[PDB]
Order: structure tokens, then C-alpha cells, then sequence
């Protein structure tokens, strides 16, 4: 089949689940809490063991009251509805979801290799072949998501998890949205924001392709193309219309980056008549066998070190806090459909 | 160097999402 045809069928699969979402498919007491793997403003991700199977999972736990205070109700409903409907090699679909008086719970495949962020900062930068290996998986994932009319909106190393085989999972769908037109919400991470977001224009999925340019730059340079100590200074840089590349960047890398980090939407790669093929058929991707990446048959350039199925040495240590469940239901109406 | 400027900056740790 063509990719077109593969995607069309994946859309039929997605849409059935999108229109009739799974709801209340487990309970907290079915899991043993192991370790906090990360924290957000309104929640955390923990490693848990599912007792009936002994499988390990990542459990994202969101405090309903905190979600409400941060005006993230609709975004949170988006995340759960989308994640329970998708299926792709580089995504972690929801295995289960449920809620209780206090919290929302989303249970996903656990990625034991840790955050790309951690390895990238420690090692310093990745070689071009290394960066390319990751980038290809992102390119396929976005092609999938965009075909389902989904915009992702928070690409960054912090949210690219490495699996046992050294492949990646694109996680944190907190800003993901199914939208056919343009959308307007100011969201994302300062370093990764497209100019049109910063300038409060309506925008579309082209913001994901700009974000990819930021990521590939960061992976290959070891620092992002636009940085400063404060967000406002970062936004001045992004809109300014200039980017400098490290002398070690290949000619093909720089050319790809100029076409991704392009302020002009009529010229930005991924956004043109030829769609994602402008990116896939670019010279920097010449050695990339897209079918082999999708199949996860390419040998990963780097594989994290493990000693166990729930080893967590690739994660930072976070203060372990209780998972408290109030005796009173909080925010029932807001999260009715979750 | 640009590397030295990055490492000295306040944004080498995990970066929080923003919103309106
Ligand atoms: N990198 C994250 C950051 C994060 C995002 C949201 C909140 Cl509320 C808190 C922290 C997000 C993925 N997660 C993760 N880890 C391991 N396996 C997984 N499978 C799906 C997601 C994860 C590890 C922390
Ligand atoms: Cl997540």
C-alpha cells in the first residue's frame, strides 16, 4: 500500500475511538506505585506496576483542582481523548484511564530509557547520524498525527522518551488538539514557539514543523537556536529573523534547518504543496530508510543502559509526594467526559 | 563561545510550558 493508503486506514481506526472514547477502564488500587518519573504544574508521571499482569506502566496523575486553576480543562480532555484513539510505533496510547475524587489518571506504556533531554545535556550534543535517527521518528509521527487533523504543540527533548531499544516515544499530549482550521491558543515552550504563535496570529500544524527545526538544531548543536535567560528575550530572537549555525553543521543540515526555521509560511517545509515529502526527500535524510525506521529495524546509534524491567537509573530523582484522594468529589462537572 | 553562553544561562534545565 502507499503511505496515503496506510494513513487513510489509520484514520478510520482513530475516528472510531475518537467518536466513542474509552472511559473508566481501571482503578488506582490495581497498581503499585514505584517512582516519580517527572512533574508538571498540575501533575506528575509515575512508574507503576499493574498487579494482575506484573507489567510496568507510566501513570500520569493530574490534580483536577490544579488543572482548573491553570485553565487546562479543555486541553486535558483533548489529551485523554486523543491518546486513547491513536496507535503508532512512536506513540504511547492509553492502556487505561480513570478518575477519582481528586485526580485524573492516564496509564501508558513505560519508556525505561529516560528523557532525551537528560542524555542530550549530559553527552552535550548528538552526532548528525544520531540526531537524524531521532528526527526521522518525529517526521513519521507528525505525518501520522497531522493526517488525523491533530496538532501536537510541545515538541522538546524533555518529552521525547527513549525506549529499551533506543527508539523514541513522543509524549505529553497536554497541548495536542484536533483542529481542521487555524487555532489561537498561546501555548508551547518558549524556545520552540513558531513566530506566528508569538505574534498572536491564528496558526496551524506548520508550528510543529518549525518546532522540529528547533529540535534538530538543539540535538546537533547541544543548545537551541534561540536562547536567553528570560522568555521575552527568546521571543525577540525568534521573531528577529536570524539564526547562526555551528561551524560543524553539515551543508545539508543547515539547508534543512533554513527550510524548517522559516518565518515565511509559503516557504516552510512541511507546509508546502508537497507536504512532508519536502522533508523526507531532503538530502540530509538521503540515507534514511523510512520503512526501516517505521519498522524499528534500524540499529539505534545509542541505547540506554539497563539492569531491569523497572530499572529507573535513566531518570532523575524527584521528591516523592503522597497521592491523596479527598473524601469529596472535586470538579465533577468539568471532567464529566474523562 | 556559544556553548559557554548556554551553559552559563538560566535555561539549561527542564523548560516549563507556557500559556496565556
Ligand atoms: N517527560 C515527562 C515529563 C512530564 C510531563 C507531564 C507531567 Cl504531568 C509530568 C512530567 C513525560 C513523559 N514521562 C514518561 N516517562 C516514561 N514512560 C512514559 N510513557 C508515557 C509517558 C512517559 C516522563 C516525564
Ligand atoms: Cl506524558
Amino acid at each position: 500500500e502507499s503511505v496515503k493508503e496506510f494513513l487513510a486506514k489509520a484514520k478510520e481506526d482513530f475516528l472510531k475511538k475518537w467518536e466513542n472514547p474509552a472511559q473508566n477502564t481501571a482503578h488506582l488500587d490495581q497498581f503499585e506505585r514505584i517512582k516519580t518519573l517527572g512533574t508538571g504544574s498540575f501533575g506528575r508521571v509515575m512508574l507503576v506496576k499493574h498487579m494482575e499482569t506484573g507489567n510496568h506502566y507510566a501513570m500520569k496523575i493530574l490534580d483536577k483542582q490544579k488543572v482548573v486553576k491553570l485553565k487546562q480543562i479543555e486541553h486535558t480532555l483533548n489529551e485523554k481523548r486523543i491518546l486513547q484513539a491513536v496507535n503508532f510505533p512512536f506513540l504511547t496510547k492509553l492502556e487505561f484511564s480513570f478518575k477519582d475524587n481528586s485526580n485524573l489518571y492516564m496509564v501508558m506504556e513505560y519508556a525505561p530509557g529516560g528523557e532525551m533531554f537528560s542524555h542530550l545535556r549530559r553527552i552535550g550534543r548528538f552526532s548528525e547520524p544520531h540526531a537524524r535517527f531521532y528526527a526521522a521518528q518525529i517526521v513519521l509521527t507528525f505525518e501520522y498525527l497531522h493526517s488525523l487533523d491533530l496538532i501536537y504543540r510541545d515538541l522538546k527533548p524533555e518529552n521525547l522518551m527513549i525506549d529499551q531499544q533506543g527508539y523514541i516515544k513522543v509524549t505529553d499530549f497536554g497541548f495536542a488538539k484536533r483542529v481542521k482550521g487555524r487555532t489561537w491558543t498561546l501555548c508551547g515552550t518558549p524556545e520552540y514557539l513558531a513566530p506566528e504563535i508569538i505574534l498572536s496570529k491564528g496558526y496551524n500544524k506548520a508550528v510543529d514543523w518549525w518546532a522540529l527545526g528547533v529540535l534538530i538544531y538543539e540535538m546537533a548543536a547541544g543548545y537551541p537556536p534561540f536562547f536567553a535567560d528570560q522568555p521575552i528575550q527568546i521571543y525577540e530572537k525568534i521573531v528577529s529573523g536570524k539564526v547562526r549555525f555551528p561551524s560543524h553543521f553539515s551543508s545539508d543540515l543547515k539547508d534543512l534547518l533554513r527550510n524548517l526555521l522559516q518565518v515565511d509560511l509559503t516557504k516552510r517545509f512541511g507546509n508546502l504543496k508537497n507536504g512532508v515529502n519536502d522533508i523526507k526527500n531532503h538530502k540530509w535524510f538521503a540515507t534514511t530508510d523510512w520503512i526501516a525506521i517505521y519498522q524499528r529495524k534500524v540499529e539505534a546509534p545509542f541505547i540506554p543502559k539497563f539492569k531491569g524491567p523497572g530499572d529507573t537509573s535513566n531518570f532523575d530523582d524527584y521528591e516523592e509526594e503522597e497521592i491523596r484522594v479527598s473524601i469529596n468529589e472535586k470538579c465533577g462537572k468539568e471532567f464529566s467526559e474523562f | 563561545t556559544t556553548y559557554a553562553d548556554f551553559i552559563a544561562s538560566g535555561r539549561t534545565g527542564r523548560r516549563n510550558a507556557i500559556h496565556d
